[PDB]
């Protein structure tokens, strides 16, 4: 999986600051995806952040609710498209 | 045979790839595989007139200016997609359109506004807001589900009609 070590570093009832370890390759961009744990197909929200970031804020969450957060890395390399498997965590509130 | 260069643009995760694959290959992709860039070409008959659709499925916005400007310059029509469960995806539409108008040097660009995931219960963007936005731009608005195929063919064929009538 890419990136590694996904964690919540700060939380409020409505927001999460997440952090991850960048890989040792150039990343074009990351996608951050979040929805209620066990959500149906499409029942989530996602946003793009540049490949220079290793943190993001997720806002507008419901207090006391279980969320699954997924980070995808995307880009190019000599091998072709860079499309590693995402990393996920769960966090309540 | 006439070719139409269609470009699908919108925030991450709104269903651009699922809508494109439903139109071109007639199945629903349930897996989430964030796009870098994908092209699809298909010969179709629309209103009795044979044409080739060349559809660019773009990475989610915001894209790097230099890359976005290239497909906004070559695109003949734009499917501007948001998800009805993502208020940020809806709010971002206005600036996507402003960027297309700046690159084209024209306030009259063939475009369709698509509110996707209309099968989901818990919507955060109202039809009224989106219809009012599309009317302010003088472009069609259609709600779609890539999952059920509601509105999908109508959205793309409507965009081809907008190009033909420009
Ligand atoms: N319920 C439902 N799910 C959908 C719909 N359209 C897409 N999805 C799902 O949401 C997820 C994201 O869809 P996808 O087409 O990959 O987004 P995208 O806009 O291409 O995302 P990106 O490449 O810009 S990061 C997928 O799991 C897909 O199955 C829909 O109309 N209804
Ligand atoms: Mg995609």
């Amino acid at each position: 999986s890419v990136p590694t070590k996904l964690e919540v570093v700060a939380a409020t009832p409505t927001s999460l600051l997440i952090s991850w370890d960048a890989p040792a390759v150039t990343v074009f961009f990351y996608i951050i995806a979040y929805g209620e744990t066990g959500h149906g197909v499409g029942a989530f929200q996602a946003f793009r952040v540049p490949g220079s970031k290793s943190t993001a804020t997720i806002s507008g969450l419901k207090p006391g609710v279980d969320y699954t957060i997924t980070v995808y890395a995307r880009g190019y390399s000599k091998q072709g498209p860079y499309k590693p498997s995402p990393i996920s965590i769960n966090y309540r509130t | 045979m006439t070719e139409y260069k269609l470009v699908v643009v919108g925030a991450g995760g709104v269903g651009k790839s699922a809508l494109t694959i439903q139109l071109i290959q007639n199945h629903f992709v349930d897996e989430y595989d964030p796009t870098i860039e994908d092209s699809y070409r298909k010969q179709v008959v629309i209103d009795g007139e044979t044409c080739l659709l060349d559809i660019l499925d773009t990475a989610g916005q915001e894209e790097y200016s230099a890359m976005r400007d290239q497909y906004m310059r070559t695109g003949e029509g734009f499917l501007c997609v948001f998800a009805i469960n993502n208020t940020k995806s809806f709010e971002d539409i206005h600036q996507y359109r402003e960027q297309i108008k700046r690159v084209k040097d024209s306030d009259d660009v063939p475009m369709v506004l698509v509110g996707n995931k209309c099968d989901l219960a818990a919507r955060t963007v109202e039809s009224r807001q989106a219809q009012d936005l599309a009317r302010s731009y003088g472009i069609p608005y259609i709600e779609t589900s890539a999952k059920t195929r509601q509105g999908v063919e109508d959205a793309f064929y409507t965009l081809v009609r907008e190009i033909r009538q420009h």
